[PDB]
């Protein structure tokens, strides 16, 4: 399977969507597992939103 | 340490405590083989002395 | 209210008390919050020299 997780942040939590994190997004929003296979995609949106 | 870290700390610890108990065993294995020829000549001796 | 300039950094004792650090971690202030050895969420387990 594959799956697509979609969400939107602050540029400073981009370091935070990661396996291995810490901190506010990592710990009660958004968390990945050490053991992880998959890629991270972002973007900046601002010329959007 | 959490586990993405304290797995690294055990990992060291597992692989040094192996070779050690590896080193043990493989001394005694030579050792038991001395002891089995020294037995083998004290029944030698006993049966024809 | 005022924080030591880099070149000539102040140091502060904590003794001879209670250290929660649980008001920190929460506390939603920081940038960073970045722990080695240690980790940030079983600190207050921790007892310290």
């Amino acid at each position: 399977n594959v799956y697509a997780d979609s969400f939107v942040i602050r540029g400073d939590w981009v370091r935070q969507i990661a396996p291995g994190q810490t901190g506010k997004i990592a710990d009660y929003n958004y968390k990945l597992p050490d053991d992880f296979t998959g890629c991270v995609i972002a973007w900046n949106s601002n010329n959007l939103d | 340490l959490d586990p993405p870290e304290a797995e690294v700390q055990i990992d060291r610890l597992i692989t040094g405590r192996l070779q050690s108990l590896q080193t043990y065993v493989t001394q005694q294995l030579i050792r038991a083989a001395e002891i089995r020829a020294s037995a083998n000549l004290a029944a030698t001796k006993m049966s024809e002395c | 209210t005022r924080f030591a300039s880099v070149y000539a950094w102040n140091r502060k004792r904590i003794s001879n008390c209670v250290a929660d650090y649980s008001v920190l971690y929460n506390s939603a202030s920081f940038s960073t919050f970045k722990c080695y050895g240690v980790s940030p969420t079983k600190l207050n387990d921790l007892c310290f020299t």
